[PDB]
């Protein structure tokens, strides 16, 4: 109920539900990222 | 591009401002000078009027002597040749007395005895200029702070010059005349006391000119960034604080949280200034009389790496 | 230690949020240069003297 | 925490990014976009020296170098503990540099005064970036560039100066060197004159500007004004650190011999080069 | 005297070295004890004194004697604003901006502000009025430059909003401080020659859009100007660069709008 | 503000436009920042091709510092 | 199709919102282009990665083909 | 991670957005330099 | 009853509830990398 | 180029712009892998 | 001890929260440093002799 | 009752409470490290 | 010694504080470097000799 940004309970969740899927799909995209590199030269 | 107040985008021209009468002796001042409009796209358009008081009249004819000395001097070094003296004009000395001669003013008139007659004229030009400073602010009962200034100023003149030979006990110490050779004259000196870099009050002289650099910066571009509300006027808010004092004040505290007055930045001014010609005239009377090699003063004084 | 709630009766949330964020980056960033100067934790080179990557 | 003027001036806006994100004050300090990444850079720029004064092996201040790569690393990367911890420090360094001229964007923004003051900042930053970056970049090598101790960043100006015999000769070098000193004077001065107008003798009135100029023009027959005299140290300042810019950038670029071989040019002109006497003759 | 060392290897130059360390962290309290004459005791965001006043103390009063018999002003001393402020707490916690709660160029807070300084004209050493219009100034003239009298005066919305009539002239300085501009309606304000562009066929007006010169605060005078109604001319005019940014019709800040 | 004529991209689900707004700030904000990395490297390689025409390397200085 | 909560993402003036639909589609075919090549790349990385684990390097068979 | 929302309560989603995108690419150039800086893995120095 | 930020002591515990959460799980992920590192190459 | 707008009205918009991101994103694959091909430019042969 | 609750009505909490936390962090950062410094206590290298990382 | 800050007393006592409270736990995790590394290598 | 409360009738408290806390930090890490830089009492290298961890 704090609201320092003017935004509600729902509009919060709703944001925060797209900013998530755009987190895990980035999250996704470097973890390819990552396997491809460790594939061709791994650092451990 | 917005208006950025380096220059003057219109020029406007009146009666030439005569001064103040406070205590001035107007018959010593003298008619005002020609509008350079040159100067006046930067600054006052007005040259004059000068006061040519007593203590004037002396400044002026000693330091007349001396330039004329050193002038003589070149022209004898350049074979009386136009040609060469404007050639080797950067190149040309007139250096002090070789050192086996000390302090004794015995020194042949061309092997040391004309730097001594320039040296004599130059000393009272500087000493009676700065009577000049004391008394054209007791005139004016303004504060003797330029006075002072120019009383560090000519500390670290005297040091160089006089103070320094007499305690090394040769008037070879001293910095010859001319553009090159004082130059040289300075490298010399950092050579000869190891590395003047490691010299701690060096150190300090650099860092206020440093200072002194970065805060006439600071406070010129504070000054214009708040003419637009009068803060060139800084006498104004010094009396009445306007807002141009409190927006400078408040840009300096949220910048790096702390600030200055109107007039306290004028302290800082004039202190930062100082304190370059104070420790650098401390820095060169160490040098050789209590330190003749500042890097092994600097290894026995952690400041470098080895020892 | 059940009090400590009212850490944000003392600190508004947002200046706490953005001081803690700037400092844990940057001592996550200090601890990794760390480990990065010394020659072992070094990820990258103990991992090229595995795979005999550098000369 | 706030001056007794200072509520009024505490607005939103003039933000140049983030909006209100953190457009807020920490005590006295500004904060903003720039200043949370000025922060950042600085606190580790310092920790990243503090852990190169671990490396090095020395925790007395003065001894504390973190020294660039050397001339073999060229232009790319080093190991932390032999140069790398430098390239760092000095991204570090530039980074909070120019977030503290943005910051100071920002805050001239808010307070609806002129950008002269970051102005005058990016002087000094691009004489900095001149002396790491513009010019070892040039010159092909990270370790043409000054290690970041007290006293080890004083033998790199000795030796850079002395590479070049006296480095006096150098011409930019004498204009930057003058216009130094002449606003020292010039600063000294104003600041001088100033406080006499403000503090004159004990029991008298305080002065007015019409004093200043009398009494200058009584020293010295000019005055420049008080407009002027802040023009003329703002410009005094920044033309001795271009000057010393561009010396710093012609020296080991276009430059490469002793510099007083340079002012040979004067001498050796074909209508005097050959008149015997004076001092090269 | 090289190498004579009292201890240690302190010697002359180490005891001129640590004594000077001493000086400077002297030299560095008084100034900033004299810094602290202006804005102190430090005030909370309502106005009460705060708890934190800072490791400086308050120096001891001086009195400037101030010129042509305006009084005294003793510093540090009791000083307040003397004017309402209408700014609205955006936050009970501190270090957090103050909402206008009207219209702030009106309102004259933020970038807009001003300050209740003497409402008399500022004077200078023989004690007549230092900033007097060029009409009314004996002998002044334009010397070089562009002459901006008679020009349009464009806004920062590319309209004019008026033309320049008179220059109001430092008399000591003689420099020009402010012009004179008339509106449409007839009526002339004063705007600083440091907030307008004196260009080859009109003066440009950054600062404020042509709607706005309006409300430029007047001179209750029309041959003198004192320091409060120059200080809230100049606040008006300076707060217009924050305040009519919408107004402005400026290139890149349109493109930057576009994709903000 | 004035209302676009193609009107074909309104016809996605508000939800897509919420996504694509926000991937809008984050990729303007990483193209500033991308806009000021280049700028720095396109002013480091023009000084770097302007040393290659200069003649450094014929006569280079010797290491101003002790390498470390 | 159900309305956004947010309604802050809707303050952007419909040319830029043109302009991020555009993007978005050359954004959708260049991505779903990019997952094909990251699988492929993938595969190919799985059949190293077992090829490694296989004893190949130890006994390899030799040239099927005429080198060309 | 249930109520994580509530930050954006807090601190304004466009504003924060376009900080986090220049973040990321920061990040990213950081790691890519340090990946540079060491002798493997640094891909751009292609020799004979 | 002390008053500085304008939150109610409701208000400071739910968001010291949420800030606890997502210390915990910070901490989690911290603890899970450290174990992987001491595993890898133990320090002690 | 006056008139190449109306080539906007035989191609649908969406279309191409979906079509032409695959194109660009294979062509740039395309360009990076004739670039490893060659033992100049080939970036990911790190050796030592 | 009775009566240091006492200083909380001459030192504000922000204030000293905030001075507390840098203090805190500058001397537990200062300590690890100057323990790393040393040959001995410096983890990373003990870790390093002790399981032969470095050879 | 001074009251530079506004602070009653009974805000300073619980305020005192609570920020002891936090001093023991940090000074007991201190003491905890301490032993730990005591016990590891000793510095005595 | 009975009136020496009447310090706090002449001296602020709150800034006598503040002075007082940066000054006995200041003085107990003082000491403390003193001691590390001394061959003798540098505890970190009597413990590393009386243990022999230098090897
Ligand atoms: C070797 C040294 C060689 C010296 C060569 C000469 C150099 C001269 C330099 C003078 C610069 C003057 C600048 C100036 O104008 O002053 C403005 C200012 C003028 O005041 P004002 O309010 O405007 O006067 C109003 C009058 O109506 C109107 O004022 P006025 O017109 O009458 O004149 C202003 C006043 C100003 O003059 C001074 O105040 C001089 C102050 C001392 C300057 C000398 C410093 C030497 C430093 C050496 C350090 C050791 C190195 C070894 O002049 C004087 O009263 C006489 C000055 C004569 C100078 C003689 C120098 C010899 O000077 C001051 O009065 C304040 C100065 C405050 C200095 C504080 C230093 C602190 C001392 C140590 C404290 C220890 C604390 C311990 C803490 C440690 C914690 C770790
Ligand atoms: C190889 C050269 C040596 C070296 C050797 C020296 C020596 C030697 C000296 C300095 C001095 C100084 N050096 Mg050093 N210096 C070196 C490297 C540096 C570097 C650098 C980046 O490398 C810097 C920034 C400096 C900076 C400085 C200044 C801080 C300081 C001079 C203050 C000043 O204004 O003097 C110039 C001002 C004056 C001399 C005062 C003049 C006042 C009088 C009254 C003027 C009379 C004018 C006359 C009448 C003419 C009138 C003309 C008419 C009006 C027309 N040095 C190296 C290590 N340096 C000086 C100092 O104090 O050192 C501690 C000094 O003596
Ligand atoms: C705080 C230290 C700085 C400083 C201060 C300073 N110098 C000063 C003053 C002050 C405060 C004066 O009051 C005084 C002055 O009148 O300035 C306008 C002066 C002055 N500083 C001067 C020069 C000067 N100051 C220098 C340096 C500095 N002065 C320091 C950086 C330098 C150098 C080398 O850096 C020079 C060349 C003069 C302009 C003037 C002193 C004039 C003088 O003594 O004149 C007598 C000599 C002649 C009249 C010879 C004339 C020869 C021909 C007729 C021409
Ligand atoms: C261009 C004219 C002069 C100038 C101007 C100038 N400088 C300025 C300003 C202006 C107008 C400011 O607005 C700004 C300011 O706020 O000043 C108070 C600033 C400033 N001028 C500064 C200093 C300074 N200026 C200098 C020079 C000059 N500044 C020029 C001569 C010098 C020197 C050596 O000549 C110094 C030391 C600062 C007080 C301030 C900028 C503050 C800042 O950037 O803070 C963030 C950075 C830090 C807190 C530093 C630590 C973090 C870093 C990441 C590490 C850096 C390490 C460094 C590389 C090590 C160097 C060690 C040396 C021994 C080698
Ligand atoms: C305005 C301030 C401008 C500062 C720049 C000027 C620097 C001059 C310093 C002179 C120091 C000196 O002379 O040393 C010998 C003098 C006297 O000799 P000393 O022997 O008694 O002290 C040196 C102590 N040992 C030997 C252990 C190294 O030392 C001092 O006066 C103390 C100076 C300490 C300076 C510490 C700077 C720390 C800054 C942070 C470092 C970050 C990297
Ligand atoms: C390791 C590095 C430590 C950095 C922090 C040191 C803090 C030392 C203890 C300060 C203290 O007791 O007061 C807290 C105070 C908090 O009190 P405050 O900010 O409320 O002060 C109120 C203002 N008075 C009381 C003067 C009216 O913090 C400070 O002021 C810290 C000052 C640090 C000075 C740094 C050295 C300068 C020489
Ligand atoms: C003569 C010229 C000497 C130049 C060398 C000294 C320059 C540094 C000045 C430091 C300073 O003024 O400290 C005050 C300020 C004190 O700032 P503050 O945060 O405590 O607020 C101002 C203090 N009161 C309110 C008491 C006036 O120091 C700093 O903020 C940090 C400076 C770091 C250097
Ligand atoms: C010196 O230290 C080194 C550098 C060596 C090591 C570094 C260490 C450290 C300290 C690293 C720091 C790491 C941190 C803190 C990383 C943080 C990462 C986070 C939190 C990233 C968050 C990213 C979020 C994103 C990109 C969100 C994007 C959201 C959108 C684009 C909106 C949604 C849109 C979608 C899903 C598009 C969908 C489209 C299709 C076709 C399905
Ligand atoms: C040189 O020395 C070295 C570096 C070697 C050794 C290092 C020593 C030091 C000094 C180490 C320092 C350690 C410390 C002090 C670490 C501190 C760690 C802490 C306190 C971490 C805290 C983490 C908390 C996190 C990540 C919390 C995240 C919270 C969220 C993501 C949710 C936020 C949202 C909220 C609260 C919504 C609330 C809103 C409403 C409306 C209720
Ligand atoms: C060079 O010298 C070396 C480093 C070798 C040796 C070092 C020497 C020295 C000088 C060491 C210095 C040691 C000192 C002075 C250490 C001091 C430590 C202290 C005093 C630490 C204090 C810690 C306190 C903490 C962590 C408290 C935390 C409190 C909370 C989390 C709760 C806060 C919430 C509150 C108060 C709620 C407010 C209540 C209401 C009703 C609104
Ligand atoms: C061509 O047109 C003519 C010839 C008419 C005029 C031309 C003049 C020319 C070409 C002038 C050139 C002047 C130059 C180049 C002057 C250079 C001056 C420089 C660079 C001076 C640098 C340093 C000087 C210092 C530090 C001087 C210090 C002197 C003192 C502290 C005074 C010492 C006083 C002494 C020895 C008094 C001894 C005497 C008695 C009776 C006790
Ligand atoms: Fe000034």
């Amino acid at each position: 109920d704090l609201g320092y940004t003017g935004l509600t309970d729902e509009q919060a969740q709703e944001l925060h539900s797209v900013y998530m899927s755009g987190l895990w799909l980035f999250s996704a995209v470097a973890i390819v990222a990552h396997l491809a590199v460790y594939i061709w030269r791994p650092w451990f | 591009a917005e208006y950025q107040n380096i220059f003057s985008q219109v020029q406007v021209r009146g009666p030439a401002d005569l001064g103040m009468t406070e205590d001035v002796n107007l018959a010593n001042r003298s008619g005002v000078g020609p509008f350079s409009t040159l100067l006046g796209w930067f600054g006052n358009a007005q040259l004059g009027p000068i006061y040519l008081g007593s203590l004037g009249v002396l400044s002026l004819f000693s330091g007349l002597m001396w330039f004329f000395t050193i002038g003589i001097w070149f022209w004898y070094q350049a074979g009386w040749n136009p040609a060469v003296f404007l050639r080797d004009l950067f190149f040309f000395s007139l250096e002090p007395p070789a050192p086996e001669y000390g302090l004794s003013f015995a020194a042949p008139l061309k092997e040391g005895g004309l730097w001594l007659i320039a040296s004599f004229f130059m000393f009272v030009a500087v000493w009676s200029w700065w009577g000049r400073t004391y008394l054209r602010a007791q005139a004016l009962g303004m504060g003797k702070h330029t006075a002072w200034a120019f009383l560090s100023a000519i500390w670290l003149w005297m040091v160089l010059g006089f103070i320094r030979p007499i305690l090394m006990g040769s008037w070879s110490e001293a910095v010859p005349y001319g553009i090159f050779s004082h130059l040289d004259w300075t490298n010399n000196f950092s050579l000869v006391h190891g590395n003047l870099f490691y010299n701690p009050f060096h150190g300090l002289s650099i860092a206020f000119l440093y200072g002194s650099a970065l805060l006439f910066a600071m406070h010129g571009a504070t000054i214009l960034a708040v003419s637009r509300f009068g803060g060139e006027r800084e006498l104004e808010q010094i009396a009445d604080r306007g807002t141009a004092a409190e927006r400078a004040a408040l840009f300096w505290r949220w910048t790096m949280g702390f600030n200055a007055t109107m007039e306290g930045i004028h302290r800082w001014a004039i202190w930062m200034a100082v304190l370059v010609t104070l420790t650098g005239g401390i820095g060169i009377l160490l040098s050789g009389t209590v330190v003749d090699n500042w890097y092994v003063w600097g290894q026995n004084h952690g400041m470098a790496p080895l020892n | 230690m059940s009090k400590f709630y009212k850490i944000w009766m003392i600190f508004d949330p947002r200046r706490v949020f953005v001081a803690q964020g700037v400092f844990l980056f940057l001592l996550a960033v200090m601890i990794h240069l760390i480990l990065l100067s010394t020659p072992s934790y070094n990820w990258l080179e103990i991992s090229a003297a595995k795979y005999n990557r550098v000369a | 925490a706030l001056l007794s003027f200072e509520r009024k001036y505490r607005v939103p806006g003039g933000t140049l990014v983030g909006g209100n994100l953190f457009d807020f004050w920490v005590g006295p300090f500004y904060v903003g976009f720039f200043g949370v990444a000025t922060f950042f850079f600085a606190a580790l720029g310092i920790i990243l020296i503090a852990w190169s004064a671990v490396l090095q092996g020395t925790w007395n201040p003065q001894l504390i170098s973190v020294y660039p790569p050397a001339l073999e690393y060229g232009l790319g990367g080093a190991p932390l503990a032999k140069g790398g911890l430098w390239q760092i420090i000095t991204i570090c360094a530039t980074g909070a540099f120019v977030s503290w001229a943005l910051r100071e964007v920002e805050i001239c923004r808010k307070l609806g005064i002129g950008y002269h003051i970051p102005f005058a900042f990016a002087f000094a930053i691009l004489a900095y970036l001149t002396l790491v970056l513009f010019r070892p970049v040039m010159m092909g090598a990270w370790g043409y560039a000054f290690p970041y101790g007290i006293w080890t960043h004083l033998d790199w100006v000795s030796n850079t100066g002395y590479t070049y015999g006296n480095f006096h000769y150098n011409p930019a070098h004498m204009i930057a060197i003058s216009f130094f000193f002449t606003n020292a004077l010039a600063l000294a001065l104003h600041g001088a004159l100033v406080l006499s107008a403000a503090n004159p003798e004990k029991g008298k009135e305080m002065r007015t500007p019409d004093h200043e100029d009398t009494f200058f023009r009584d020293l010295v027959g000019y005055s420049i004004g008080t407009l002027g005299i802040h023009r003329l140290g703002l410009l005094l300042s920044l033309s001795a650190v271009f000057f010393s810019a561009l010396c710093m950038i012609i020296t080991g670029t276009i430059w490469f011999d002793q510099w007083v071989d340079w002012w040979q040019w004067w001498v050796k002109l074909p209508w005097w080069a050959n008149i015997p006497g004076g001092i090269n003759g | 005297m090289v190498g004579v060392t009292a201890f240690g290897n302190f010697d002359l130059a180490s005891l001129a070295i640590y004594s000077f360390w001493i000086f400077l962290a002297g030299l560095i309290y008084y100034l900033q004890t004299e810094n602290m004459r202006e804005g102190y005791p430090l005030e909370n965001e309502d106005g009460t004194p705060a708890a934190n006043q800072g490791p400086f103390p308050l120096p001891k009063p001086k009195t400037f004697i101030l010129p042509h018999g305006r009084g005294t002003l003793t510093v540090p001393g009791p000083e307040s604003e003397d004017r309402p402020i209408a700014l609205a707490r955006t936050a009970v916690s501190e270090g957090f901006p103050h909402a206008p709660t009207g219209d702030p160029m009106k309102d004259g807070v933020g970038p807009a502000s001003w300050v209740a300084r003497r409402d008399l004209p500022e004077l200078d050493g023989h004690g007549h009025n230092k900033i007097k219009p060029m009409k009314a100034a004996a002998g002044f003239h334009v010397s070089a430059g562009k002459n901006p009298i008679g020009l349009p005066v464009r806004g920062c919305d590319l309209e004019i909003a008026g033309k320049v009539v008179d220059i109001w002239v430092d008399i000591p300085e003689q420099m020009a401080r402010f012009l004179e501009v008339e509106l449409k309606d007839g009526s002339t304000r004063l705007l600083p020659m440091q907030m307008v562009k004196v260009q080859s066929n009109r003066v440009h007006v950054n600062a404020l859009s042509s709607d706005l010169f309006a409300g430029i605060p007047t001179i209750k005078s029309p041959t003198e100007v004192t320091l409060l109604e120059e200080d809230k001319i100049c606040g008006y005019v300076a707060g217009g660069l924050m305040y009519a940014a919408p107004k402005r019709k400026s290139v890149v800040a349109a493109m930057l709008a576009e994709y903000a | 503000a004035d209302k676009t004529i193609f009107n074909d991209h309104l016809n996605t689900n508000p939800k897509t436009n919420l996504r694509l707004w926000v991937a809008f700030q984050m990729m303007k904000g990483a193209g500033w920042a991308g806009g000021v990395f280049f700028g720095t490297l396109l002013l480091i390689g023009f000084f770097r091709v302007v040393g290659r025409m200069l003649p450094i390397q014929e006569n280079q200085a010797p290491a101003p510092n002790i390498t470390g």
